[PDB]
Parts: structure tokens; C-alpha cells; sequence
């Protein structure tokens, strides 16, 4: 996400595109997992998951 | 022939040899090949010591 501020859309419009996607976070203080919005550090995620 | 006589030069030299300007010329180009191989060196020196530095990924975790 990171790589698109400067190029082609600005770091507030980037923000916005990737908080729309939801991430695997680490799991919670019982070991179940969580869910996260993204943020500019992630990947742009793919349509299936194999 | 006598070695005495010295062969016919007279294709090749100057308007007076003038030695304050001989080397004024030679020298000039001389440095210039000097500072701009110490320049180009330094640049090239310091591209691969630059990419040893934190990556892209690593600063936005930062
Ligand atoms: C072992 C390294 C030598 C590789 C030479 C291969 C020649 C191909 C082009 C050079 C690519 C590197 C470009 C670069 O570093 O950034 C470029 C350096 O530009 C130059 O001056 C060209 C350098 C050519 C070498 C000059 C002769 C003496 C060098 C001393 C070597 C220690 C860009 O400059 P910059 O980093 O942007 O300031």
C-alpha cells in the first residue's frame, strides 16, 4: 500500500483504501484469533485463498 | 651522411616552444581527468555503502 503515496494517490487516500480490507491479527490473550483492519505496511490481498 | 645532421622536424613543431604555455595546456587536462575520476569515484563509492542501510520495509515499521 505503502508504494502508491507520491505515485499516483495521496497518504490520506491510501489510508482509506486499505482500512476497507480486513488482516489476520495475532491471537488474543486465550490464543484465539483476530481480525484487523489493514494499514500501510500490508499487501494489496488477492480475490481466493488457494 | 654524418649523424651530425639531424633529420626534418619542421612538420610536427610549434610557433616557438614557449614553455611557460607547453604545459599549460597538457595540465589542464590533466587535472580535469582528475577531478572528475575523484568525483565519479566518491559517487560510487557511496551507492554501495548506501544500500547496507535499513530497507524500505524495515523503515515503516520504524
Ligand atoms: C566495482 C565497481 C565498479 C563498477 C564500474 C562499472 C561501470 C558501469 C557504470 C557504473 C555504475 C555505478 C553508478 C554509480 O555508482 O552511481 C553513479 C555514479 O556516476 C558516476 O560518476 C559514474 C561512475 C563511473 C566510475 C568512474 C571512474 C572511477 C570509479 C572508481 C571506482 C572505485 C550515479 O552518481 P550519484 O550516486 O547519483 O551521485
Amino acid at each position: 500500500w505503502r508504494t502508491l503515496v507520491g505515485v499516483s494517490h495521496t497518504n490520506e487516500e491510501v489510508r482509506n483504501m486499505a482500512e476497507e480490507f480486513e488482516y489476520d491479527d495475532e491471537p488474543d490473550e486465550q490464543g484465539n484469533p483476530k481480525k484487523r483492519p489493514g494499514k500501510l505496511s500490508d499487501y494489496i490481498p488477492g480475490p481466493y485463498p488457494n | 651522411k654524418s649523424t651530425y645532421r639531424t633529420p626534418n622536424f619542421d612538420d610536427v613543431l610549434k610557433e616557438n616552444n614557449d614553455a611557460d604555455k607547453g604545459r599549460s595546456y597538457a595540465y589542464f587536462m590533466v587535472g580535469a581527468m582528475g577531478l572528475l575520476s575523484s568525483a565519479g569515484a566518491k559517487s560510487t563509492v557511496e551507492t554501495f555503502i548506501s544500500s547496507m542501510t535499513a530497507t524500505a520495509d524495515v523503515l515503516a515499521m520504524a
